């Protein structure tokens, strides 16, 4: 299980480390505070006002799928618990854990 | 939407902690001596003058707040940007903003 | 001869003489809409039948006498030929004072115990002194303890010596069960049903339904659900004062999930209330007050002492007052505290079996021994030292 | 193991780590080799942090931070574990078999090193 | 220009390899390629079997107070509680137990060639 956030961005805030950022879906709207290394992943993915973005709140994967004034906004709740499921290869996992960076060679023979 | 400052978030939630120690929320049936504040200023109680009320008071605690849905009590991920308050669905963010965003009701 | 034992709480008097039993009676007045013009008095609240929409007239305010018409009309219908007809000129009253208390209560106290009734000898003590002193009688190895009063209007930590208080070290909690209740009434008034005029009606509730959680986020989670696996939950239905003269809990096998019944009682459920209400104890910040809770401000006490007297401490606390009720508080204590605490360094809580009459009990024993001339002031000095030796003679 | 309570390092270069260890049975005291300075800096060590220290190697693994303060920021990437439950001092008695080919490949190539040669390596 | 690969898999997936270490012996006791270009043959073969501690001046030196502060250079109980320092004690001598076995453990081994085998073999 994974806490997904999806919305829109409407007002991002970075002041020297501390900031807030807004998210709104079509029916509801929130400012979260936010912490240092969720603010280094948003400054590395550069997130403008408009952009329609997905965040990971464990990790801080920030993928942009669009813009929106193209996507339309997200419905529903903006933070939403879902449930993920992988089926990984006995070999997948075996060049996963057989060096670091070692996914690679799923990609490039290189096993 | 209208926006909130510091000043008026702070005396709100000051409002509500003073509400808490009410004696009763309704007047007297009959309908027709100090209190704590005048008792305080007319100690004259200064800090750091010995073991005293105010040097007694606790400290502010190590644990982060941990936030609550203002409307039914479980936990809350979301913050109101208007006023501050916080909620955790939809359905108590439309009751938040119809009861007490803003206007007090 | 005799000796009057009173724990003026902004609460419940316990007041009882050294030779009987112990009353827990109501310290403050009454007023009704069923009556025009009556004024109830102490325990006269039983003989009223609708406390429905009942008006209290308290002589504290946050927990200090504040108002003083309304405690000596209270303390004269305690003291008269109705309730214990004491015999001031020749009797010893042993009354019990707020931590911290202002100069002003003090000097106010002594005039009216000296002059309006001219009581033979007045002994004004903290109610923390008396269950320091009960629980070192009690147990005579150990040379220290730490007493807890979770009482009405706040909740006090004021760890004790073997003849002496750790002024320097005593932490004062701004969560009582006024708070707590209060809280309750708003809780349910702006997410269920108005009650915020049946302060008695969810005073008991509180007291029949709440309990302090062992973990809290499972117990929000079991709440959250819907169906039979939310075991939280439960339906209480308020008393009417017609046919239901107490509130009661309705069983779980006769819980229906839809919340409609037949009879037409006004059921007011609680899911997370029961947990929430009793955690704001543990942790202020919940609803708002930036305070530590009673694990965290009893581990600064004790850490603020020296450190050779730390493992004393830390073996002997003891938890008193109203609050210290709550299902679950001993358990939760204990293991906050554990967290907390040194881990060379063993740990134990005591519960009694009655913390409300704790420090009655205390003053009893204390009244007993052949010290105890020694501890009061009596009028004849009065007279003459008696403003003086008032603060000289009491640790308050 | 257990959550960082304290992180000082004690000034004579520096002559020993004094760390703070929490866990639901009680609190620690630890005096550390000046060495495993270098790895809690590492690693990214900070109060709130559950870790846990190897007494015979000194290393050290923040294994992430304390759910106590999950709730210090509404949005942060990081992962939040429970306060361990046992002791903070853990003593284990094991019996482990490899094989000879184990240690021929363990000392076949080098492991860690700092050197540039090492890393590129 | 494309937009990386994101691969994505289980969480679990990462902690296969990954081992307690409780459930773990130290592998540091069979590590002979680590000593070269850190270990020498003296401290090996001369030093090391001649200066190695002993539990009796471990013991010794913990027990003796604190050593005088060195020369300036010249131009020329009723809280006592038996229990807890009963505790302390056994404390103590578990941690200078530990250090005797972590200082005998860490210097067993001796390198294969050693650092100046190989400095006198290694040409310019
Ligand atoms: N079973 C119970 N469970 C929970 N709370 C209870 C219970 N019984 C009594 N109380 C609470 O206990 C409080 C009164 O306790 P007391 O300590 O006797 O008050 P008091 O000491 O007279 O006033 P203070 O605090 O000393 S000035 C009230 O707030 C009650 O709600
Ligand atoms: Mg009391
Ligand atoms: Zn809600
Ligand atoms: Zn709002």
């Amino acid at each position: 299980e994974t806490e997904i956030i999806e919305g829109e961005v409407v007002e991002i805030q970075i002041d020297r480390k501390v900031g807030k950022l807004t998210l709104k879906t079509t029916e509801m709207e929130t400012i979260y505070d936010l912490g240092t290394k969720m603010i280094e992943s948003l400054t590395k993915d550069k997130v403008q006002a408009g952009d329609v973005i997905t965040i990971d709140k464990a990790t801080g994967k920030i993928s942009k799928l669009g813009r929106s004034f193209f996507v339309q906004c997200p419905d529903g709740e903006l933070q939403k618990r879902k449930e993920v499921v992988h089926t990984v290869s006995l070999h997948e996992i075996d060049v996963i854990n057989s060096r670091t960076q070692g996914f690679l060679a799923l990609f490039s023979g290189d096993t | 939407r209208r926006v909130l400052d510091r000043a008026a978030r702070q005396r709100r939630i000051n409002r509500q902690l003073e509400a808490l120690e009410n004696d009763n929320f309704q007047d007297d049936p009959h309908a027709g001596r100090k209190n704590f504040q005048a008792l305080l200023e007319e100690q004259n109680l200064s800090v750091a003058e010995g073991p005293n009320y105010l040097t007694a008071c606790a400290g502010p605690p190590s644990r982060p707040q941990r936030p609550f849905c203002a409307v039914c009590g479980f936990p809350s991920p979301y913050t109101c940007v208007s006023c501050g308050a916080r909620y955790c669905t939809v359905r108590c963010l439309g009751t938040h903003q119809e009861t007490r965003c803003l206007k007090w009701t | 001869m005799t000796t009057l034992v009173l724990d003026n709480g902004a609460y419940n008097a316990k007041i009882g003489y050294s030779h009987e039993n112990v009353s827990v009676i109501p310290n403050c007045q009454f007023r009704s809409k069923t009556a025009r013009l009556k004024t109830f008095t102490a325990n006269q609240i039983d003989e009223i039948k609708d406390p429905s929409g009942l008006f209290y007239i308290l002589p504290f305010q946050k927990g200090y006498l504040v108002n003083w018409d309304v405690q000596r009309q209270v303390w004269d219908y305690l003291f008269g030929k109705e309730m214990y007809q004491v015999d001031f000129l020749d009797t010893n009253i042993i009354i019990t004072e707020p931590y911290f208390n202002f100069t002003s209560i003090q000097e106010s106290m002594n005039e009216i115990l000296f002059e309006e009734y001219q009581f033979q000898a007045v002994l004004r003590v903290n109610a923390g002194a008396l269950s320091a002193h009960r629980y070192f009688r009690d147990n005579p190895s150990e040379l220290c303890c730490i007493i807890v009063d979770s009482g009405y209007s706040f909740t006090h930590i004021v760890p004790y010596c073997r003849s002496k208080k750790k002024k320097e070290a005593i932490i004062r909690i701004n969560v009582g069960g006024k708070l707590l209740t209060n809280h309750l009434k708003e809780i349910i008034s702006y997410r269920q049903l108005h009650v915020m005029d049946e302060t008695h009606v969810i005073n008991q509730v509180k007291e029949d339904v709440c309990y302090v959680s062992q973990d809290f986020y499972r117990d929000m989670d079991i709440a959250k659900l819907k169906g039979e696996e939310n075991t939280v939950m439960i339906d209480y239905v308020l008393p009417d004062f017609s046919t239901i003269k107490k509130g009661f809990c309705k069983p779980r096998e006769e819980m229906v999930l839809s919340g409609k019944y037949k009879s037409g009682e006004q059921i007011l459920r609680l899911a997370n209330e029961r947990f929430a209400v009793p955690e704001i104890l543990f942790n202020p910040s919940d609803i708002g007050i930036q305070e530590m809770g009673i694990p965290e401000a009893i581990v600064y006490s004790i850490q603020n002492l020296p450190e050779e007297m730390q493992p004393h401490f830390f073996k002997n606390i003891v938890l008193t007052g109203g609050n210290s009720l709550f299902p679950g508080f001993r358990d939760r204590v204990y293991s906050e505290v554990r967290c907390l605490t040194p881990t060379d360094y063993d740990v134990s809580v005591v519960l009694p079996e009655n913390p409300i009459t704790y420090a009655w009990e205390g003053g009893k024993l204390i009244s007993e021994n052949d010290d105890f001339e020694d501890m009061v002031v009596t009028r004849e000095d009065y007279e003459e030292n008696g403003h003086s030796v008032c603060e000289e003679k009491f640790d308050i | 193991e257990g959550e960082v309570t304290e992180l000082t390092p004690c000034e004579t270069t520096i002559s020993h780590v004094i760390i703070g260890l929490k866990t639901a049975k009680g609190t620690k005291q630890l005096k550390l080799d000046p060495s495993i300075f270098e790895s809690l800096q590492k690693e990214r060590v900070e109060a709130g942090d559950v870790i846990y220290i190897e007494a015979n190697s000194g290393a050290v693994k923040r294994q992430g931070r304390c759910d106590t303060y999950a709730t210090e920021f509404d949005l942060e990437a990081e992962e939040y574990v429970p306060l361990p439950k046992g002791d903070v001092h853990k003593k284990k008695e094991i019996i482990q078999d490899v094989t000879l080919h184990d240690l021929d490949v363990a000392n076949a190539r080098p492991q860690g090193g700092q050197d540039i040669l090492s890393m590129m390596g | 220009i494309t937009p990386g690969i994101c691969f994505s898999t289980a969480s679990l997936v990462l902690r296969a390899t990954d081992v307690h270490p409780l459930q773990r012996i130290d592998m540091g006791r069979f590590d002979l390629i680590g000593l070269e270009g850190r270990v020498s043959r003296y401290e090996a073969d001369t030093f090391l079997p001649r200066h190695r501690l002993s539990r009796r001046v471990l013991l010794e030196v913990a027990t003796a107070p604190d050593p005088p502060p060195r020369p300036k250079p010249v131009k020329m109980s009723p809280f006592y509680l038996d229990s807890l320092e009963e505790k302390r004690k056994r404390q103590r001598s578990e941690r200078l137990e530990r250090i005797f076995q972590l200082s005998e453990a860490h210097g067993a081994l001796a390198p294969v060639y050693g650092t100046e085998v190989l400095d006198f073999c290694t040409l310019p």
